């Protein structure tokens, strides 16, 4: 049970940059392996025996390390290198994998596009009342959404979910959904959606009124 | 001097058509012989079944006739030796190997019938002796017989027809031609002075017999371990270790075989009847064990496949090892007509296997398969006792078909001799000659 | 060469499910087969491995028979039996093919892998609601639509638009679980002059629930 | 007698000092055999990032597809005629001679010469193997240590020399068993007992094979796959094939020999009438290696394809002859490179054809050309170089069809059995004799 | 080692049928597979043979593509395509496995069989009727039962009892043809004290017709 | 292509007897083969390469021959040897089989065992009316069945079928089946089945009456 722990848990660097991720073992290992895992796909054998690129791996990639500490590197990483790399050993049974490192196409700041929607007429026709509010394509991922019913705070019933960095534009998108009872909803008017991201000092509001 | 060489080079590989043609007649004969022997042997080990089963009801009546038979025969064996060909008794290779350097005669008009019918009994009974060795000898004689019957004269044709006879023999035995050659030219061959043995002559001989053997033994091998897994470079050292172990135990097994054959001399002093009686004694003993725990008796071949698979438990292995480590000595060392070439493989296999199982569990990350170790060592107790690595490595491959294990098989057998050397020991085959050569004189 | 493993799915605590892995494109024998599972969000964890002749089978520090790996080389298929399952067993289960370089074995060729949810909750079709812009829609250059898929179980749902024919500007947030029910929304930005005028349909599918629905995003009255 | 009795009891005792050295040697040979093989490719590679770069202008191709194999081929001959005349050619006739102490081992010369030298001839695309060259690069390696550690005593001079060859031969074809059977069937002083320690060699061979496996793991040089088997009623067919090799064995010997004379006149002994004739045949090859590669290069790559039956009876004979030529013209031209490897290709190719003929000749034997393409892969070794046992085994060593052992022997044997009864001699010994007699006088 | 060939049946003149032969119990490769057919009453006639890598395929003196033997070693199955069939092609088609002794090859392990009947008829299932002894059944030591299988086409039908579990004392007379329909009966003698008391079932199967029926022989109530 | 013609087309001999069957080739063959075919089964490789019994063949059997003429023999044949032997050659392509030889066993007398069967109730429920009547285990094979409706001759609609000598008991069995229209049948009562075999002078009758 070698405790492999991959250093950067998450990291970002602009393509053509030189990136390096560590993978330390609690004890002693030798001939570590690396697997690349892009979203939606099973792992792929990248590097092995510490540094043998696999048939197909761009010569961009390089393995290294020894006994207690190993590493994997990308001389001038490309965008198609965005993924999660998993170092694994089996120089001691039973084999073990590392915590993984997530590589991300660091890009330039992007102001989030905020689109708010009233609960569908059909959902209201069943006591439900979901006020969806999207936040599309922004960067970095740090963003803060906050709801305001009839001009007032609100955190109960609110649910958010971020997407994973886009493979192409390397931006993030996160949705915030406030759920209420057809009645709870009907007894109010102003439903604002405030988004606070680095790209601005003054938050981005986007509301609609039932009236 | 370079004046000569330049003429010697341009005069290479020219072996008289008369010789080549004879090596052929020889090789052929050897085969037909090696066959009939092997055939006859079984036929008896057979009868010894239509015996037991006939009396399979009365237990003591079994254990009884399961002794008498292997006794009546074993004796008949020793007899046909002590009274007609003292040279036969034992392997028979020490002699041929000596008769090469011209230090022992080839009384074929004696040895042939003696060694043949003789071992037919020892082996056809159930003793712990191979039939390979015995053949090597039966072979050379065959070569000789022609040499004499056609009086073609000239060292070349006496050392050649003698050597090929051996090879042919060794081959038709394990259905292994490559081995039958590598052997003659790594062991039998006069070890210290250039010789007139025509390699090519041997080949034709070897072949001619293997063909003769295939004529009656097609569609079935003597062993059939099947393609085993492979072996990663990170598990190589393990075969070295196993090698070293064979290397220390190699010479030891040699002391025993040797001395034990002395301590077995006292019991009869040299008396034909103190022997013949001690003969059917170990003989009958074997025939008995060959129906109460056969893996301790007989050729031992049959248990190699079973062993390699991993069907024997660590317990049953060790037991089978030791039991044989004993039945083997007690049978060969007793000057009975029969060899220790074949049975040595069995020990090898069995010892290797065990080493495997230990390994397997020791490191499961090497994804081992004991079977491979049971093979790096099938001929290792040959690369220590008989110190003929190259002949073994190849005899194994010749009939185990796992070339993927060539790297390990070597690293073991090498490591074998590398310790069978650095710790006393000597070619158990040479030592025997020396002794039987020095005892020839030093007694007048 | 392909490694396709089926079997996964929905199982209630204390249950048992036989995951299957069909191999094709190579010789099944000579190969050590194994399983490794990835818990949603977490990393990979090796389960077991079974040599060719199945004369060897090892598992990770797991008790008695939580796992029971086996293989039928006659069908080139690798199996895995999990008994007395618990939430910790909910993850993506992959069967790999094992090989090595210098000798320190690696997980050679993986497979898509089957998902295994272990819950009490009852499956449940989803309700699909159209997210059209409000009446005060500041119809600019681009128009953001989207449809809400809520109240379903278990994962997953597949949302496409106009049948995929509209793939640029699409979003599908990860589903959030709440009260034994899943809920996710799908975003799709298109050119304003392209929407009201045309048909923007969102097609949701929930395999488990055995349902398929196409919600037509129509402007708010 | 008394002596023998003491000699027996004193067998297999080889000085720990020797054994330990054979190991250092074997090792070195490996790393070497490797880097050579590595470098060679690297070049045959560049000569691609060359052609393709100019793959538009045809004549521009055929042009740079000559110059490169010319510029290098020359560079080869040069580093030989001006630094080590002993290198040129195989290199085995020498080592084999240096064993009987009839030639020197100018390693401080040969090594860099033969190495970088053949790196050009081969790395360019000439019809020479890289095996032979290594056998030689091997012994020298053995010598180098002998000298650098001045452990004296025949045994340690003939032993460290022999193992160096073996190790070399091995790491070449990744074939240990061959590397040994070889030294003790050919190289070994053919007429007088010697002080070469078998066991010494083994440790050497091994040490290199391991070294070779360290960088060549997971892929063979050939991969014919388990072929069918062969019934005893189709054995005689392999004898026939053997006899054919047995008659054409010595003939190909005459040519190689004489052709290397008729190739002498063109330059008389002039460094520049050679070097120029060098990149001449050299550039020629590099050209054919992009208009019909099966006529140029190592020839290895076409053995698998040949054994399969992918070449038509037409394309076979053509490829045979073409090579029957490029081979002579390249080796006989004293260029640093051997004829061991390329002889296999000829064998394979000749064998195959014999197969196809057989196949249709008797469809009731249910033949598979592939097997004949193997009973003869090393038969043109059992006639030219007359080292059957080393061949038979080198083939098996890397063909893996032991099921064919009975045929493979009956051919190779039938080979030397006619290469004998019809003149011929060890093309490797003849060379020594000549290069030994041309010495005194 | 089982050689089981399917495919056979009913085909109208000038037709084409793909006979299949699934192998099991040995390595399909290394093996030369062939076909041989036996015309009802007549002897055997070798059709073709196809080596391992299928790089060789020969047939008897028969034109262009009357026959087209092939094999998918990936499914250890041997195939046979007969086109433009004619009455001379109606026979039992076996797929053998080929080997040899000294080298003059033999037909090692012949499979089961499969029948091809060339005719314009219609694949007609059979009717199975129970043959119980009359009411005046002189119930002695042994009791003879049996069931009648009639009105089916083409051959053949397989009749076993209690699923084979009752094999001693069984009979199945050769089918007789009449009016483009086949008819046969199956006899089965059992100990009287063993019949009424137990269950004597006759199971008939007609592959072509794709039917199976189990008639329970009950006393004439 | 070679024309193998097996001599006795059909032959009979009493067990414990020495039987020999020939197989001549139009041209020249070598290493003939022999296959044994018992009723209901695909051929079985018996003898090969002229005289190599196959694993399992009783040592009772022996192969022989040479070039133009070969043979197969049974020293003391047993009843379980009843079958059809096929010699085949492939010493000349394309392979070819012989005409076959059918071995038949001679045993002592063994009188029938008749059984009359009233048209199933289910068959009657479809206008059909088949009156089956078995004749099990007799020898020799010569046997005569004769039907009698309401005590009268009848040969129309009657169909008989013998089985082939049993491999074990060496007896024959034959079924006779009279078919009629539900009506033709219903308009009668006595349905007798008379069997005449060597084993008796007075035929064996076995009838049943609808009444
Ligand atoms: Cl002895
Ligand atoms: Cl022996
Ligand atoms: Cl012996
Ligand atoms: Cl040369
Ligand atoms: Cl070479
Ligand atoms: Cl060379």
């Amino acid at each position: 049970d070698i405790v492999l722990t991959q250093s950067p848990a998450i990291m970002s660097a602009a393509p053509g940059d030189k990136v390096t991720m560590t993978c330390s073992a609690s004890s002693s290992v030798s001939y570590i392996h690396w697997y690349q895992q892009k979203s939606g796909t099973s792992p792929k054998r990248w590097i092995y025996d510490t540094s043998k690129l696999t048939s197909g791996v761009p010569v961009r990639f390089s393995g290294s390390g020894s006994g207690t500490s190993y590493s994997l590197t990308i001389n001038t990483m490309e965008a198609e290198d965005a993924a999660t790399y998993y170092c694994q050993q089996w120089s001691s049974h039973p084999q073990t994998f590392g915590g993984g490192t997530k590589l991300e196409i660091l890009r330039a700041d992007a102001a989030p596009t905020v689109s708010i929607f009233p609960p569908s007429s059909e959902q209201l026709t069943s006591g439900g009342a979901s006020v969806v509010c999207f936040l599309n394509n922004f960067y970095p991922k740090d963003i803060n959404v906050k709801w305001k019913i009839d001009g007032s705070e609100r955190q109960n019933g609110v649910l958010n979910s971020w997407t994973d960095q886009d493979s192409k534009d390397s931006t993030y998108s996160m949705s915030s959904t406030l759920t209420l009872t057809k009645d709870e909803y009907e007894r109010h008017n102003s439903y604002t959606c405030e988004a606070t991201h680095k790209t601005s000092t003054s938050p981005i509001v986007k509301s609609f009124n039932r009236a | 001097r370079r004046r000569q060489l330049i003429r010697q080079l341009l005069e290479r590989d020219k072996t008289p058509l008369a010789i080549l043609f004879m090596a052929a007649v020889v090789g052929t004969l050897v085969g037909l012989a090696a066959v009939a022997f092997d055939k006859g042997v079984a036929w008896l080990q057979n009868q010894r079944m239509g015996a037991l089963v006939h009396t399979a009801d009365n237990y003591p009546l079994l254990l009884t006739v399961a002794f008498l038979c292997s006794a009546v025969l074993a004796m008949f064996g020793y007899f046909l030796v002590r009274k007609y060909a003292p040279e036969a008794g034992g392997s028979g290779i020490p002699e041929i190997e000596g008769a090469l350097e011209d230090q022992r005669p080839v009384r074929w008009w004696r040895v042939l019938p003696v060694k043949f019918f003789g071992g037919l009994g020892t082996l056809g009974g159930g003793m712990v002796l191979g039939r390979q060795g015995p053949t090597v000898q039966i072979g050379g004689n065959i070569g000789r017989m022609v040499l004499d019957i056609f009086r073609l004269k000239g060292d070349e044709a006496r050392h050649t027809l003698l050597a090929t006879g051996a090879a042919a023999g060794l081959a038709a035995a394990f259905n292994a031609p490559l081995a039958g050659i590598l052997f003659i030219i790594e062991e039998m061959r006069p070890q210290f002075r250039y010789t007139l043995i025509s390699i090519k002559a041997v080949f034709i001989g070897v072949i001619m017999s293997t063909i003769m053997y295939r004529i009656f033994n097609h569609e079935v091998a003597l062993i059939d371990v099947g393609k085993l897994s492979d072996a990663p470079l990170n598990t190589l050292w393990l075969y070295l270790i196993l090698g070293i172990i064979f290397g220390i135990f190699g010479p030891i097994f040699n002391k025993w075989v040797l001395g034990m054959q002395d301590l077995l001399h006292r019991v009869h002093g040299g008396n034909i009847t103190k022997w013949v009686l001690m003969g059917g004694a170990i003989g009958g003993l074997c025939g008995l064990l060959g129906f109460v725990a056969p893996a301790t008796s007989g050729g031992g071949f049959n248990l190699i496949p079973i062993a390699t698979a991993g069907n024997f438990s660590m317990g049953m292995l060790v037991f089978i090892f030791v039991a044989r480590v004993i039945t083997t000595l007690l049978c060969f060392s007793s000057g009975a007509p029969g060899g220790i070439f074949a049975p040595m493989l069995a020990l090898g296999t069995v010892l290797g296997t065990a080493f495997g199982m230990v390994a397997v569990e020791l490191f499961p990350q090497y994804h081992l398969e004991a079977g491979t170790f049971a093979i790096a060592g099938m001929g290792a107790l040959l690369a220590a006792s008989i110190r003929a690595p190259l002949t073994g490595i190849i005899l194994v491959l010749e009939m185990t078909d796992n070339y993927q294990l060539i790297l390990p098989m070597i690293i073991t057998g090498l490591g074998a001799t590398l310790l069978a050397q650095f710790t006393g020991g000597k070619p158990l085959y040479s030592a025997i000659l020396a002794r039987t050569l020095a005892k020839q004189e030093a007694e007048q | 060469v392909r490694l396709l493993e089926s079997g996964g799915g929905l199982v209630q605590p204390g249950g048992s499910l036989k995951l299957s892995c069909a191999a094709s494109g190579f010789d099944y024998s000579r190969y050590w087969m194994s399983w490794v599972r990835q818990a949603p969000g977490k990393g990979l964890k090796w389960i077991g491995e079974i040599n060719p002749v199945s004369s060897t089978i090892n598992y990770t520090p797991s008790l008695k028979d939580k796992f029971i790996i086996s293989r039928d080389n006659a069908k080139d298929t690798l199996y895995l039996q999990i008994s007395k399952v618990r939430s910790e067993d909910t993850a993506l289960y992959y069967c790999a093919r094992l090989y090595y370089g210098y000798g320190y074995w690696y997980f050679d060729v993986w497979g898509a892998g089957t998902t295994v949810t272990v819950s009490s909750a009852k499956t449940t079709p989803p309700s699909v609601y159209p997210l059209a812009p409000g009446s005060a829609a500041a119809a600019a250059s681009m128009v953001t639509l989207g449809c809400l898929v809520k109240g379903y179980f278990p994962e997953p749902v597949t949302v496409t638009w106009n049948s995929g024919s509209l793939a640029a500007g699409v979003h599908t947030f990860p589903a959030v679980l709440q009260a034994a029910l899943y809920t996710l929304s799908s975003s799709v930005t298109v050119p304003s002059s392209s929407w009201p005028s045309e048909t923007v349909t969102c097609n949701v599918a929930h395999p488990a629930s055995s349902t398929k629905v196409d919600k037509k995003i129509v402007p708010r009255a």
